[PDB]
């Protein structure tokens, strides 16, 4: 996997 | 909302997953006929890839029909290998098809494969 | 064949057209009822996401329903949110959702979204 | 984009 986009 | 947290892999195990619907043949809703050759697939997969399919899919009267039938010029193998592409990301170019391919996505509405294949075309001369 | 070259942003493409389709309410054919709201999408982008939707097309009777209505307890935000997530990779995850969340892709069997939900829980107590 | 996988 999870990211900040 | 601009708070989101996003999935990295989550597009491509969709699409892996659409893929392994398509080799089970599960909710697949559309046959494309390619002269003496069947191709079964899901519609809406067609029209996320295709300009082509998008513009045969949201007309009201062929939106309807279950089996489609490509012009008898387009190569059933061209057509396989795009198919192949839409629901993997993967395209198989090789010297023997890149002709077939290259004049399917033209008639598909495949902007990036058609680049692809002008490139590698224009590298050969 | 191991001779293919690769179109990075095409699934991620063919997410954002699946969306589009979506939003313009194209193809689609199943409506999720959860409590008092409906939320229309494609079945085959709900099995490729979760473990109850693969599990529900995939039978021979409930393949064929075009409504199917979830359990009561179901939050429809917690469903939104992760409707949104299946269309889009990108989850709205926040303080005052993230139980409903939670519950909700335990329910459709989202272990991804569930172990980001459970690693922000952890990270806050 | 194009990428050797
Ligand atoms: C694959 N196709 C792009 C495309 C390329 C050439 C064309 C075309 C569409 O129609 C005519 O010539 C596509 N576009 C979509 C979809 C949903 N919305 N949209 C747009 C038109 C709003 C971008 C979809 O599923 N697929
Ligand atoms: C989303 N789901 C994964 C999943 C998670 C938990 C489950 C489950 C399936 O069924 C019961 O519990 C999924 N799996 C698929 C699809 C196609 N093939 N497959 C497998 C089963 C061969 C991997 C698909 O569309 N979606
Ligand atoms: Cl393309
Ligand atoms: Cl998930």
């Amino acid at each position: 996997a999870w990211v900040i986009p | 909302a601009d708070s989101c947290i996003q999935f990295t892999r989550h597009a491509s195990d969709v699409l892996l997953n659409l893929n392994r619907l398509r080799s089970r043949d599960i909710l697949t809703d559309v046959v494309i006929v390619v002269s003496r050759e069947q191709f079964r697939a899901h519609k809406t997969v067609l029209m996320a890839c295709s300009g082509l399919f998008y513009s045969i899919f949201t007309d009201q009267l062929k939106c309807n029909l279950s089996v489609i039938n490509l012009d008898p010029e387009i190569n059933p193998e061209g057509f396989c290998i795009l198919l192949d592409f839409m629901y993997t990301s993967r395209l198989n170019l090789r010297e023997g098809n890149i002709m077939a391919v290259m004049a399917t996505a033209m008639y598909l509405q495949m902007e990036h494969v058609v680049d692809t294949c002008r490139k590698f075309i224009k590298a050969s001369e």
